[PDB]
């Protein structure tokens, strides 16, 4: 939630 | 062709006095910084590409490359507050926030996605992303007359990214970018995307977790109605921070939770004290024991939509944190509670769960529990029937309990318990 | 006698 990582 | 490069290929694309070689080969480390597991961030920080990165930012001529390195920081700064440092300390802060502007939405999308994880790795650079200007460009993104417009993935990242600069405290994001950013919050919570919706209940749950200011600086946005409406989806992703945002709003004052209350929200009681999610049980309940700590008249309401005995319910069974919630209910309902209440309360059945949760390994159950028992006792003594309460006590097992917690290992149960045993029984 | 998070 805070930080996503792009896949 | 840019799969599985090694760091020490890429660092030498990066190197070369070639923006086509140089393109390749920050593809091949936003692939390998995009892969299922284990990306290797450490070792691409560690190569010294983050500078190179940033730079490439800057490359308008090159809207590729502007996009790759774009990718590849994203998933950088979506790490540890290290890794995320490393981003901002390379200066990738306004040269994110010039790409909002771009006329490549791949690219405005992008940027909007790195400064979402710069933003959301706390208050600090949260505020670094808010000096440096980002609000009006992010805003600009959606003033647009129908949000349908947007495309969807788009929209859901702009929204989490918003909800990032509303997150956190200590210290809360500044007054003045609040105000900024709620009037799009309003807006995107009436938009019809689950994912959209939840964000913004997110976004809403943070802005109402602390202070009555800053409670009411969301509730005189009218959302009250908007936030009961969505604790009543279907999608749990939904309620979760739609609860969590109404919770939020009853730890104000009365008058913010009579808006809760005037809403609706206590209809939708019944199915969350009782909701199979235990996590919705919990924060129901500390609702619940937010509203019983208000006027007569909100108690009064309590009762009306028939919720003491879901009270009693979850009392009598539910996970043990929920329990302790509703036995902080019960406390405060009988402390701010009228006679006719209190009494009420007594025939729904709550001596026998209240009793049964004396034999918890919790100190501060017990108190609160106790504490129960003394308010309930003071409405009996009113009417002259403190025996018939204590007969109810003792058949249950609880003047047992009571008796028992006077050798308990804390001055306050203790105390407390023999206080009620050498005075009604 | 409310109590927040």
């Amino acid at each position: 939630l805070p930080k996503r990582r792009r896949a | 062709g840019t799969v599985n490069w090694s760091v020490e290929d890429i660092v030498k694309g990066i190197n070369s006095n070639n923006l086509e070689s140089q393109l390749q080969a920050t593809q091949a480390a936003r692939k390998l910084l995009s892969r299922e597991k284990q990306p290797p961030i450490d070792n691409i920080i560690r190569a010294g590409l983050i500078p190179k990165f940033v730079s490439f930012l800057g490359k308008t001529d090159c809207s590729p490359i502007q996009f790759e390195s774009a990718w590849a920081l994203t998933n950088i700064a979506s790490g540890t507050s290290e890794q995320t440092k490393a981003v901002v300390d390379g200066g990738a802060i306004p040269a994110f926030i010039s790409l909002l502007a771009s006329p490549h939405a791949h690219i405005s999308e992008q940027a909007v996605w790195a400064l979402g994880n710069i933003a959301g790795d706390g208050s600090a650079f949260r505020d670094l992303v808010i000096k440096h200007g980002a609000i009006d460009p992010l805003l600009a993104l959606l003033a647009v007359p129908d949000l349908s417009t947007l495309a969807c993935g788009y929209l859901r990242n702009l929204t989490w990214t918003l909800s990032n600069l509303c997150r956190n405290k200590n210290p809360a994001p500044p007054l003045d970018a609040v105000e900024q950013i709620l009037p799009t919050l309003v807006r995107l919570l009436h938009h019809n995307d689950p994912e959209v919706l939840a964000d913004s209940c997110w976004a809403i749950s943070y802005l109402t977790d602390g202070p009555n200011e800053r409670i009411e600086m969301v509730v005189k946005k009218g959302v009250v109605p908007q936030l009961v409406k969505l604790l009543g989806a279907t999608e749990l992703p939904i309620v979760t921070p739609a609860l969590r945002a109404i919770g939020n709003i009853v730890t104000g004052t009365d008058e913010q939770t009579q808006k809760v209350i005037d809403a609706g929200a206590l209809a939708v009681f019944p199915s969350l004290l009782t909701n199979p999610k235990t996590n919705i049980q919990k924060e129901a309940t500390w609702t619940m024991s937010n509203i019983t700590a208000g006027r007569q008249d909100q108690i009064q309401q309590v009762v009306n939509h028939g919720l003491v005995p879901f009270l009693v319910g979850v009392l009598s069974k539910a996970d043990f944190k929920t329990q302790k919630e509703a036995a902080w209910a019960i406390t405060n309902y009988t402390s701010g509670g009228t006679v006719e209440q209190i009494v009420y309360l007594v025939h729904c059945g709550i001596i026998e769960p209240l009793m049964n949760l004396l034999s918890a390994k919790d100190t501060k159950i017990i108190q609160v529990i106790l504490d129960a028992i003394s308010n309930i006792f003071q409405a009996a003594e009113k009417l002259g029937e403190t025996e018939k309460l204590s007969i109810m006590i003792e058949e249950c097992g609880g003047l047992d309990k009571i008796e028992a917690l006077q050798r308990h290992e804390n001055e306050s149960v203790y105390k407390a318990s023999l206080n009620l045993i050498e005075k009604y029984f």
